[PDB]
């Protein structure tokens, strides 16, 4: 069926602007209607507005009337968000998603579908990418700690995601640097220590920052 | 900002029901019948469980239902599941071609176990250390209710000075996370004998000890 | 019947 793969993390100055994107897939573009929904840290869901992909066409809400504009690429099944005039309150999470506010005729395309989500913070602070130190180790704990960056977020997984079980990654602590650090454990079998290679993977968008550290034993 | 009014939060015990309400006005949830109701849980999409104020979507069992009377709008969910631990949106068409949300409602299913928290604490590494830096990192979790403290010692003298703690975060489970940081020089972890991270939890302790 | 993003679309005239 069709899905909403969203642009990566950004951050942005206060005034700027900055235009996250939403790229259609397994159906068609136009018979869907695009809506925009953020989520601010602390506060509730948030509808923006709405795009008609074939006519360009758009409702927004009265809160951003005068500094959003609802774009899109029909070549590229590509919708666009372009929120201007930043503020700290613009500081959130960013949806894009197919809502279903009245039903069709018959319930059988009753349904929505949603972006993954796209972060954006707003901040006059440097962009900086972390530092990844692995945490060596019947059961072992291994991990890695990912310090000092900026902004939110950072995804970590293990072995190139071949490795799920056991793997439990911890919400970001804000320091009084004003930068975040994060830290990922898995546990796994302490026979397989000496004969398993275990690489936890590292990326921050905002600065180009990819790294796979390997985790050995000490 | 919400234009919806949503009580902030209700709970109900497991196989029970909880009716969490919604109010606006006569033009929107009083003036229209396109009143939604979304589940949120942290970190994920919302999930739509009913809308045009009765209908359920393919997939949604019959124990969620939505109601309304002139300005309010409810959700009643029977047969309550711990699964069913989210933030509850109620959205309306209104306004002029708006579309406006309630402000959510948490909803809490009682009689959750105690759950005494796993601590796991590593030293500082050797790369960080060639850095000139330290850090103990303290991660705990999987404890219930969602409130620790954090105590750390170098041998057996307290310190305070270089700790940094989250604060405790729902896991997908139904139980809580934090993790706990202490930044030393090289200087200092190489000049005691031990640091330990203690993890309080409602007056039960666990803890943890790491040596150069 | 059409599609139900026309409904929509109904909904939100301008």
């Amino acid at each position: 069926q069709m899905q909403l793969m969203q642009s990566g993390a950004e951050v942005k100055k206060p005034g700027a602007s900055v235009t996250v994107s939403c790229k259609a897939s397994g159906d068609t573009f136009s018979d869907y209607r695009i809506h925009w929904v953020r989520q601010a840290p602390g506060q509730g869901l948030e509808w923006m507005g709405r795009m008609n992909p074939k006519s360009g066409d758009t409702n927004f809400a009265q809160k951003f009337q005068g500094r959003v504009t609802m774009t899109r690429d029909m070549s590229i099944n590509t919708a666009y968000m372009t929120l201007s005039g930043l503020t700290f309150d613009d500081t959130a999470l960013y949806y894009c998603a197919s809502l279903l506010i009245v039903g069709g005729f018959d319930p059988l395309d009753d349904f929505e579908v949603w972006g993954q989500g796209t972060m954006v913070t707003i901040s006059s602070a440097s962009t900086k990418g972390p530092s990844v130190f692995p945490l060596a180790p019947g059961t072992a704990a291994l991990g890695c700690l990912v310090k000092d960056y900026f902004p939110e977020p950072v995804t970590v997984s293990w072995n190139s995601g071949a490795l799920t079980s056991g793997v439990h990654t911890f919400p970001a602590v804000l320091q009084s640097s004003g930068l975040y650090s994060l830290s990922s454990v898995v546990t796994v079998p302490s026979s397989s220590l000496g004969t398993q290679t275990y690489i936890c993977n590292v990326n921050h968008k905002p600065s180009n920052t990819k790294v796979d550290k390997k985790v050995e034993p000490k | 900002q919400s234009a919806l009014t949503q009580p902030p939060s209700a709970s109900g015990s497991p196989g029970q029901s909880v009716t969490i309400s919604c109010s606006g006005t006569s033009s929107d949830v009083g003036g229209y019948n396109f009143v939604s109701w979304y589940q949120h849980h942290p970190g994920k999409a919302p999930k739509i469980l009913i809308y045009e104020v009765t209908k359920r979507p393919s997939g949604v069992p019959d124990r969620f239902s939505g109601s309304k009377s002139g300005n309010t709008a409810s959700l009643t969910v029977s047969g309550l599941q711990a699964e069913d631990e989210a933030d509850y949106y109620c959205s309306s068409y209104g306004g002029t071609n708006n579309l406006l949300f309630g402000g959510g409602t948490k909803l809490t299913v009682l009689g959750q176990p105690k759950a005494a928290p796993s601590v796991t604490l590593f030293p500082p590494s050797s790369e960080e250390l060639q850095a000139n830096k330290a850090t103990l990192v303290c991660l705990i979790s999987d404890f219930y209710p969602g409130a620790v403290t954090v105590a750390w010692k170098a041998d057996s003298s307290p310190v305070k000075a270089g700790v940094e703690t989250t604060t405790p975060s729902k896991q997908s489970n139904n139980k809580y996370a934090a993790s706990s940081y202490l930044s030393l020089t090289p200087e200092q972890w190489k000049s005691h004998r031990s640091y330990s991270c203690q993890v309080t939890h409602e007056g039960s302790t666990v803890e943890k000890t790491v040596a150069p | 019947p059409s599609k139900r993003s026309f409904i929509e679309d109904l909904l939100f005239n301008k």
